[PDB]
RNA sequence: GGACGGUGGCCAUGGAAGUCGGAAUCCGCUAAGGAGUGUGUAACAACUCACCUGCCGAAUCAACUAGCCCUGAAAAUGGAU
């Protein structure tokens, strides 16, 4: 129920990211690369999953 | 490769005026004094000239890791320059789906009690970097601004209010419940 | 009461759409809290109360006393508002000398409830008990032996059955 | 490719410079596909509207000046989102036509909106279908006669601000005319003056 | 405001169709025609052409009259039951003809270029009929 | 900033309009516009790409390759350049 100017900010937050398919570290919408060294600085990447 | 000399300079204005002691730049402003030392980093600081005081970096004989710091030092120089000129300001909407959150502002904008954030007893006390105010603003309704010098304070303090209010064990895409920074700006819009 | 009246608007707006039977077939269908058609209350803590309630014992504090109620109960709800350092109503939305001033719902019904229910969750005691005088509620027994929530529950249903 | 149709842009820059001894520099503001296709249709018999790149328009024509001088004082005046509009007529009647073929644009997501429009307490004249994004852009209304009627006025923006998307559809679906912006002639060149 | 406002277009045809058709969906559009209007629609739409039939439907706040322009793709599929190029030469006669174009060439290149749907070697090397519509 | 007409291009249909699909794969205006990169819609619409343009004024981009380093790399008494 909340107005969508703050449920965007929120999800700018929350939603819009990446995830890394090695070791599922939390990265910035315009990542290419994953940041931690446990996985190799892998650029295996998705797209963080919608909840549509 | 070893690149002989890096160099970036700095423009300071007339309101404000940049001390060297070393690699501690003091820079003071209409709006306080700021100070910070870079011993960190070997680089060499310059003070050019004496009607529009430049600011000159220099990193001589540095490698791909070094050469990184010179932009890096010009960058922290011009937002100590910022914020003795024109503060930072961050204005940070407290978002909700149920249960308001509650915001009470203690001594001088110092301290920050989250009440009832996902409807929890908890109370979550949050302190603010010195030289850091808080407050609620008057305009909207659920909104904080924090007021400040250092930008590096200042952020830290938003980022401590922003995961201060964390939720835990749920599906943070549906429970986008918390506080969040809104905007990053200046005092006075000069 | 913003969102009392956004309740009542939207209540009163779907059954303005869907009932085309206006002033005709039933009269007025609408309903307002002035004319004593709304309800507030809390069924699981057994206590409610109507804005003619509350006039009635502001009127009893100060046929024809129907009518005084009826007038009491217009000035307590909407853009009313009132000055406690004055005691008095006014229509401007704050003071002559530029104060804002708490609308006569809020103030005159919703001080006292809150009052209480913040004295009896912070374990005010002695406060408790001097509202209870000042309400002049009558109290059997088995109450006064035990506070807390339940304490609540049972003062707001001796209060306002 | 690419060299080929940079070359025939230079061959067609210049021989058009070259047969029109006058000409404007005109603004190419936010105007769209069709917008520019529609003055090409107006002026498909009266003149000749030539864009492209600036950097390659002055290189052309600052090695090429050579035929006919004069031509350099267009140099400093042919910055930003600038073309050529080459002429045989005067100049009032290019003028004059190019400011009244103006199109309406319509407010979109993440607009400027130079211009006010004020919503009227008028009825909406569709079905009652448009009831949610009412609600949700917060004009309460009243529903009778299986239509919509507006109740009350409700500033719906300012002027120069940002236009909320969830704002520019209801504009849509009331059919208000919005801020409407054409093309604008920078100044004119006639075989060596420069006016307004 | 001429008591009606249906100038929307309509881009329904082949057969009858009713509720296959989109004609219900467009009815609320106007609220006057419902189902007699939009039956006497495919009666006057039923052929020319016997397609898709993109038409423009005109109100006497009781009947219905459809306008129907010469698509492209609509005359060609009709004209048909090959080069064919003296039909689509004057096929375009009667057309809006503004096509964004210079000149007439452009609309019988358009048509050309269409009408793959090989008819594409006339496209580079043509010299005839080049100004023969206007 | 623009990202247009035939064309809601043919056939698939219960709607598939550039984007569920089977084939084809054009031209005009052009600075540019794919009868279509993806998101999206029941389909539209709306975003966005690929293509050009403006600001910016000097080098930049991609695919490989092989050195060192890192990930790959989990065992039991406390321990071995
Ligand atoms: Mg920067
Ligand atoms: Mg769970
Ligand atoms: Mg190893
Ligand atoms: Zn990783």
């Amino acid at each position: 129920i909340i107005e969508p100017s703050l449920r965007q900010l929120a999800q700018k937050y929350n939603c819009d990211k990446m995830i890394c398919r090695k070791c599922y570290a939390r990265l910035h919408p315009r990542a290419v690369n994953c940041r931690k060294k446990k996985c190799g600085h892998t650029n295996n990447l998705r797209p963080k999953k919608k909840v549509k | 490769m070893k690149t002989i000399l890096s160099n970036q300079t700095v423009d300071i204005p007339e309101n404000v005026d940049i001390t060297l002691k070393g690699r501690t730049v003091i820079v003071k402003g209409p709006r306080g004094t700021l100070r910070r030392d870079f011993n960190h980093i070997n680089v060499e600081l310059s003070l050019l000239g004496k009607k529009k005081k430049r600011l000159r970096v220099d990193k001589w004989w540095g490698n791909r890791k070094e050469l990184a710091t010179v932009r890096t030092i010009c960058s922290h120089v011009q937002n100590m320059i910022k914020g003795v000129t024109l503060g930072f300001r961050y204005k940070m909407r407290s978002v909700y789906a149920h249960f308001p959150i509650n915001v009470v502002i203690q001594e001088n904008g110092s301290l920050v009690e989250i009440r009832n954030f996902l409807g929890e007893k908890y109370i979550r006390r949050v302190r603010m970097r010195p030289g850091v105010a808080c407050s609620v603003s008057q305009a909207q309704k659920d909104e904080l601004i924090l007021e400040g010098n250092d930008i590096e304070l200042v952020s830290n303090s938003a980022a401590l209010i922003q995961q201060a209010t964390t939720v835990k064990n749920k599906d943070i895409r549906k429970f986008l419940d918390g506080i969040y920074v809104s905007e990053k700006g200046t005092v006075q819009q000069a | 009461y913003q969102t009392f009246q956004r309740i009542v608007e939207n209540v009163n707006v779907i059954i303005s759409t869907y009932g085309e039977g206006e002033s005709g077939p039933m009269g007025n269908i609408m309903i307002d809290p002035v004319l004593g058609t709304v309800g507030f209350g809390s069924g699981l803590h057994g206590w409610a109360f109507t804005l003619k309630q509350f006039a009635e014992m502001y009127v009893a504090k100060f046929a024809e006393r129907a009518k005084k109620v009826e007038d009491m109960m217009k000035k307590l709800w909407g853009d009313r508002y009132f000055d406690p350092a004055n005691g008095k109503f006014s229509k401007s939305a704050t003071s002559p000398e530029g104060k804002k001033l708490p609308r006569t719902f809020c103030q005159l019904i919703l001080d006292p409830i809150f009052k209480v229910f913040d004295a009896i969750m912070n374990f005010k005691k002695e406060e408790t008990a001097k509202l209870i005088e000042k309400l002049d509620i009558k109290l059997d027994s088995e109450d006064k032996d035990k506070e807390g929530k339940p304490l609540l529950k049972a003062v707001m249903r001796r209060w306002l059955p | 490719d690419r060299a080929t149709w940079k070359s025939n842009y230079f061959l067609k820059i210049i021989q058009l410079l070259d047969d029109y001894p006058k000409c404007f520099i005109v603004g190419a503001d936010n105007v769209g596909s069709k917008q520019m296709q529609q003055i090409r249709m107006s002026l498909r018999g009266k003149a000749v509207v030539l864009m492209g790149k600036n950097t390659m328009m002055r290189k052309a024509i600052r090695g090429h000046l050579e035929n006919n001088p004069a031509l350099e004082k267009l140099l400093p005046h042919i910055r930003g989102n600038v073309g050529f509009v080459f002429t045989k007529e005067d100049l009032t009647e290019i003028r004059d036509m190019l400011l009244a073929n103006k199109v309406p644009a319509a407010a979109r997501a993440g607009a400027i909106a130079p211009c006010e429009v004020t919503v009227p307490a008028q009825n909406t004249g569709l079905g009652p279908e448009k009831t949610s994004f009412f609600q949700a852009l917060g004009i309460t209304t009243k529903i009778s006669r299986g239509t919509i009627e507006i109740l009350s006025d409700v500033q719906l923006i300012k002027t120069g601000d940002k236009v909320g998307a969830s704002e520019a559809t209801l504009l849509n679906m009331l059919n208000i005319s919005p801020f409407s912006f054409g093309l604008v002639i920078q100044q004119v060149f006639d075989n060596g003056s420069i006016y307004n | 405001p001429n008591e009606i406002k249906v100038v929307y277009l309509r881009c329904t045809g082949g057969e009858v169709g009713a509720t296959s058709a989109l004609a219900p969906k467009i009815g609320p559009l106007g609220l006057s025609p419902k189902k007699v209007g939009d039956d006497i629609a495919k009666a006057t739409g039923d052929w020319k052409g016997l397609r898709i039939t993109v038409k423009l439907t005109i109100q006497n706040r009781q009947a219905q009259i459809e306008v129907v322009p010469s698509a492209s793709a609509l005359i060609i599929k009709a004209l048909k039951e090959i080069t064919f190029d003296e039909i689509v030469n004057i096929a375009r006669q009667m057309r809006h003809r503004s096509l964004a174009r210079e000149l007439s060439g452009t609309i019988k290149e358009i048509l050309g270029t269409a009408q793959s749907v090989h008819p594409h070697d006339i496209i580079d090397d043509i010299n005839s009929g080049a100004v023969e519509c206007p």
